[PDB]
RNA sequence: GUCGACGUACUUCAUAGGAUCA
RNA sequence: GGAACUAAUUCCGUAGGUGAACCUGCGGAAGGAUCAUUAAAGA
RNA sequence: GAAGACUAACUACUGCGAAAGCAUUUGCCAAGGACGUUUUCAUUAAUCAAGAACGAAAGUUAGGGGAUCGAAGAUGAUCAGAUACCGUCGUAGUCUUAACCAUAAACUAUGCCGACUAGGGAUCGGGUGGUGUUUUUUUAAUGACCCACUCGGCACCUUACGAGAAAU
């Protein structure tokens, strides 16, 4: 779950 | 020849016990339609003698001691045997 | 406006052509005004219109299209039908036409197809006033337009693998939606 | 003396086309379909639209100096059915009929020495 | 709503059919078969079979079965005697 | 159109639904009332939608001097073509060719419901219900349960239904995520299709096709067109750049061996955002 | 806005010489224009004549010839020959059930050097007193006389030129010779040739085109 | 968790046929 | 916006399935109702 | 003209193969059953846990090919009935080389070897006989048929003396 929430804070960046 | 040779093999491969339920049934019937005691008295003796026709033998006992019969096509063979088995001993 | 025609005869109505030839070259020659003769050393018939005695232009193709149809397997009676009116055509088409069956599986389908006794091949016909020839596998339909239309819908439902008594309850459908037109 | 000329009946499920060319095939002078003749769409391939083109097509050769046709008929064929239908059959009548010299009818339809599939899958296709 | 059917006479099996082929009362099915039904032929022009006799035309019905034995003649199967049941079983032992 | 004749199956797919007594239940597809009266009990409002008029009169004939009279509406038409107002968990049974549609407008409604109690063919919630690595893992699963979450209540066996029809039924509990997460819709299913066309081969061979290439250089250049940085020399047309792209992201993060039949939630997420680093997008 | 049946000109199709009937019927065109001359686009047509409408008979009412044009003269245009078949209506008619069919083709250059590929069809027979119903081969027959067939038609060709060759398929020579040299192997009804077709025309020697029709 | 696949345990559905009489 | 002025069939194996009360691709089975014609090198 | 599949009618569930299966010609390679035999060895055999070769269609890995049809997908219609629930493009596949997988109503819903028990007509292969027919060379000689026999195959009919509850 932590992992996932990083790479979506990730993925905002590239939106 | 070879035509009622063809339709002989056709015909041998089909095994399915409506169809050939059905071609006995209107087979019975024409042969009653188109086509003395003593003959009788040994069927009934022989019939008596083996008793062949009640449900010690080992189909019947097999399908009415699994429960099998309740299914009312094994209970239509079933009547269908004891019934010819009937018509046998009656005098 | 000397013409011919010339149709030839497969080997297995070869028999019942020269068995029933004496009611075949009458109504070809005075009611139509048609100048038959049946070559045997290339078993085929030949017809000629004569430009003396003919009429009707449509006189020669009404001719090869009678003996054609009686070619093809259907009975003398239904062929002269053919002879008469105005309104009549044969579709042919095959059991591997709809779906490819080999093996045991199109000698049953061509069971379904004629029924026991020829039952359900009777119906088709009695009730779509159609007439059907069952070949080999080839399936030969003579009516008109619209009655063909139905007796080759019924016939590929029956192909494909539909039940019988299915078809006969289409059919006397079909059969009321029918005779009312 | 005569004049004459090829007429192609292509005889589909869907149509029937009367085109006559001459022998060689490569010119044309009358092409019809059945689908000029009726707008209803219901029956583009219907006897009586076939009739029409036919009558049609007598009409406009008979125009130009051809006399007379031999007739190639043929149906889909491919992988579809090979034999000419009702629509074919009702255009070669409706051609006789009609004062062109019909001689040496044939049928060419495309037959394989077997070919590729067939439309419609492992069950059939038209029902 | 009763109905009087006047003078009667009361008949079954054969003779039905040998005064109902007089005209186009009566005609006849394809020949009929399974075990001591079978058709024999003497010929291919001729041949021994038990047949169902069909009487009744647009909707009619049908007698008990007959040994017909039948030639046929320029491409029919054209019935011709009536044999019996005994005469069948012989004819059809010779072969 | 079958009837869920069991009068015990229906009280508890009402009463695991966990009615508070201030919801707006939606409860779609109502039927003949069989189900609906209880909700009627244990909710402050009821809005069943409805395409039947002859259901709907009967239905509305129900509650007629009943207590419960007037905390019902009917909403008729097309399910998926109304305007759904708010409303607060979903209890459905509505036949079954609009499952798959129903799902993903609830998912996307503006203020999603909280819980929904669906009734679902058997095959079907065992999709949505499977796991990354089963048999049955397949796009549908994937999607639904980036949003979602979806758990089983019980089988509903075929013969609780009049006429009794050929395929087992489920019950299923439905809970929309909330905040929904924040990764688009449309990259995540432009992705999904692509992978999942062919479920266990693996990633790499989902792109090679040539539709997909095709796809993904048209997607490249517009996306370069959109920031207007002109492009380079292709030795076919523009995918070859896209190929080598392709190829360098299937071997950093791995995924371009593994089979996406098997692989979670996570991975998805990774290969999105390698293709988002390299400048690919899906839609 | 146009009605292209005014500017079309009518053109006649002859026969070689090796053939009766040598006028065919005629053709059309177009108006020789400047800028697209009419004779160039003559020089590739093939016809199809039934030969028997060529030959005055009727026992040739199968067999249709390929003629193609290759020169042009004056509102005549001069043919050549481009092969040979059957209607395919003779030859459903000859397949049948309960006999066995014997193919054989070959290619062979004849002596104008044409290259060509020609067919040949053959049928066993019941011999006429069989009983027995079919008749198949035995398939070390039907080599035999695969074999045969082959080496009678790549001998008969290219002893010929093109003309020979063509007025040795009129009369149906080669039917008989293949009769004759195979029925000590097995029966064989029904003996054809039913197709040939060109596969190289070597070059055009105007010679022999103004020697057919000379 | 009214979860799945099993493993045990149990429940339940399918029984009338001929003859005579009314 | 207004005030108006007129008018009126049953399955087996395998691979998939996001409008799935089940659908489809490929190979296989009957445990699925055969009528009619049949020498035509009848040299 | 190019391309890649496929081998119609003949074609008979007859022929061959342990099964799955096998249908254009020609050659090459090696193999096989039956028949014939006054050859040869002399019990070398039958069935088989372990172990091994092959195993339709679908399916995976890596190349090639990619015409046709076409799981998935996308779209057109959703016109009372769909009785006549489908149209259009189509990724994987279908083809092939090298490895995997090892399943089918893989059917005769029927283990293998040996013996005995009845009458007939056909068909495939081999062999023996015949002052029979044609193929004549000019009479032979093969080949093709006809008739009788025999061994070995795939099937069919009629009856049981027999078996079954019955289909058979
Ligand atoms: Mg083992
Ligand atoms: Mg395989
Ligand atoms: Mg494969
Ligand atoms: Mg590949
Ligand atoms: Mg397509
Ligand atoms: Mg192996
Ligand atoms: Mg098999
Ligand atoms: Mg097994």
């Amino acid at each position: 779950r932590e992992e996932r929430k990083t790479i979506i804070g990730k993925l905002q960046d590239y939106k | 020849m070879f035509r009622e040779e063809r339709k002989a093999r056709r015909l041998k491969k089909i095994k399915s016990k409506t169809y050939r339920k059905i071609k006995k049934k209107e087979l019975m019937k024409n042969r009653e339609l188109a086509a003395d005691n003593e003959d009788h008295d040994i069927a009934r003796a022989k019939e008596r003698m083996t008793l062949k026709h009640k449900t010690n033998s080992k189909w019947a006992k097999d399908m009415i001691k699994h429960g099998m019969t309740n299914d009312a096509e094994t209970r239509e063979e079933m009547e269908e045997m004891l019934r010819q088995g009937e018509r046998l001993k009656a005098k | 406006k000397f013409e011919s025609r010339k149709i030839m005869v497969p080997p297995h109505r070869m028999t019942p052509l020269r068995n029933s030839w004496t009611k075949i070259y009458p109504p070809l020659v005075e009611h139509l005004k048609l100048q038959v003769r049946m070559n045997l050393k290339t078993k085929s018939v030949e017809l000629r219109t004569n430009p003396k005695f003919t009429t009707d232009p449509g006189a020669l193709q009404k001719g090869a299209d009678f003996i054609k149809a009686f070619t093809l397997g259907f009975d003398l009676d239904d062929s002269i039908a053919l002879l008469r009116l105005d309104d009549l055509y044969i579709e042919t088409f095959e059991v591997k036409d709809v779906k490819t069956l080999t093996g045991d599986h199109l000698s049953r389908a061509i069971g379904r197809i004629a029924g026991k006794d020829g039952k359900t091949k009777f119906a088709i016909e009695n009730a779509t006033r159609t007439r059907i020839v069952l070949a080999d596998s080839k399936i030969h339909i003579l009516g008109g337009f619209t009655h063909i239309r139905m007796a080759r819908e019924s016939v590929v439902s029956l192909i494909l693998g539909s039940p019988p008594g299915k078809v006969y309850g289409n059919l006397r459908t079909v059969a009321s939606r029918l005779k009312e037109r | 003396s005569q004049v004459f000329g090829v007429a192609r009946i292509y005889a589909s499920f869907n149509d029937t086309f009367v085109h006559v060319t001459d022998l060689s095939g490569k010119e044309t002078i009358a092409r019809v379909t059945g689908g000029m003749k009726v707008k209803a769409d219901r029956d583009e391939s219907s006897p009586y639209a076939a009739m029409l083109a036919a009558q049609d097509v007598a009409a406009k050769c008979k125009e130009v100096g051809i006399t007379a046709v031999h007739v190639k008929i043929r149906a889909t064929g491919g992988t579809r059915t090979k034999t000419p239908g009702p629509g074919g059959q009702a255009a070669l009548r409706a051609l006789a009929r009609s004062g062109l010299r019909i001689g040496r009818i044939e049928d060419v339809t495309p037959v394989p020495s077997d070919s590729t599939r067939k439309k419609g899958g492992r069950r059939g296709r038209r029902l | 709503n009763k109905t009087r059917m006047n003078t009667l006479c009361d008949i079954a099996s054969t003779p039905l059919a040998n005064i109902a082929r007089k005209g186009l009362l009566l005609t006849y099915s394809k020949p009929l078969t399974g075990q001591g039904l079978k058709t024999v032929n003497l010929s291919p022009t001729e041949r021994y079979c038990y047949v169902v006799p069909r009487f009744g035309s647009k909707i009619g019905w049908d007698l008990n079965p007959i040994a017909v034995h039948q030639k046929k003649q320029k491409g029919q199967w054209t019935v011709i005697k009536f044999i019996t049941r005994k005469g069948f079983q012989t004819i059809t032992g010779e072969e | 159109q079958h009837i869920l004749k069991n009068p015990l199956v229906a009280q508890g797919i009402v009463d695991k639904a966990q009615i508070r007594p201030s919801d707006v239940v939606l409860e779609v597809g109502p039927g003949t009332g069989n189900l609906t009266v209880r909700i009627l009990e244990q909710a402050k409002n009821v809005v069943a939608v409805e395409m039947d008029p002859r259901m709907a009169a009967e239905l509305t004939k129900r509650v007629r001097g009943t207590p419960v009279e007037k905390k019902l509406e009917i909403m008729l038409g097309d399910f998926m073509k109304t305007e759904l107002p708010y409303f607060d968990i979903c209890i459905s049974n509505t036949p079954y060719q609009i499952s798959s549609p129903l799902v993903f407008k609830l998912i996307n409604q503006p203020r999603p419901p909280r819980v929904s109690i669906l009734m679902f063919q058997r095959e079907f919630a065992l999709r949505l219900l499977a796991r990354p690595g089963d048999s049955l893992y397949c796009r549908l699963s994937a999607n639904v349960q980036m949003w979602a979450n979806v758990t089983h209540i019980m089988k509903v066996g075929k013969n609780n239904f009049r006429p009794p029809p050929q395929v087992e039924s489920s019950v299923v509990r439905l809970e929309i995520k909330n905040p929904r997460p924040q990764v688009d819709y449309n990259e995540w299913d432009g992705l999904l299709r692509i992978v999942f066309v062919r479920k266990n081969r693996t990633i790499s061979a989902g792109f090679k096709s040539t539709t997909v290439m095709d796809i993904l250089e048209k997607n490249y250049k517009t996306f370069l067109a959109m920031n207007n940085e002109m492009v380079d020399d292709t030795k076919g047309s523009m995918h070859d750049v896209v190929k080598e792209k392709i190829d360098t992201v299937l071997k950093e993060t791995d995924l371009g061996d593994k089979r996406a039949g098997k692989c979670d939630q996570n991975d998805f997420l990774r290969l999105l955002y390698a293709f988002h680093q390299v400048g690919i997008h899906f839609s | 806005v146009v009605d292209p049946f005014t500017r079309k000109e009518w053109f006649d199709i002859k026969a070689p010489s090796t053939f009766e009937n040598r006028n065919v019927g005629k053709t059309l065109v177009n108006k020789s224009t400047g800028l697209k001359s009419a004779s160039d686009a003559l020089k590739g047509r093939v016809v199809e004549v039934c030969l028997a409408d060529l030959q005055g008979s009727e026992d040739h009412s199968f067999r249709k010839i390929k003629l193609r044009v290759d020169e042009v003269q004056g509102k005549n245009l001069l043919t050549n020959f481009h092969g040979m078949d059957f209607t395919t209506d003779k030859l459903r008619s000859m397949v049948r059930k309960w006999q066995t069919l014997i193919e054989a083709n070959v290619t062979v250059k004849t002596s104008d050097d044409y290259v060509l590929r020609i067919f040949a069809i053959a049928f066993t027979r019941k011999q006429a007193n069989q009983v027995k119903r079919h008749s198949y081969a035995q398939s070390s027959h039907i080599r035999a006389i695969r074999k045969v067939i082959s080496e009678i038609l790549t001998k008969e060709v290219q002893g010929s030129t093109l003309a020979q060759l063509t007025s040795k398929l009129i009369p149906e020579v080669i039917n008989k010779e293949i009769e004759n040299a195979t029925k000590d192997i097995f029966p064989l009804q029904n003996i054809h040739v039913r197709k040939v077709k060109l596969l190289k025309q070597p070059k055009f020697d105007v010679g022999a085109l103004m020697a057919l029709h000379g």
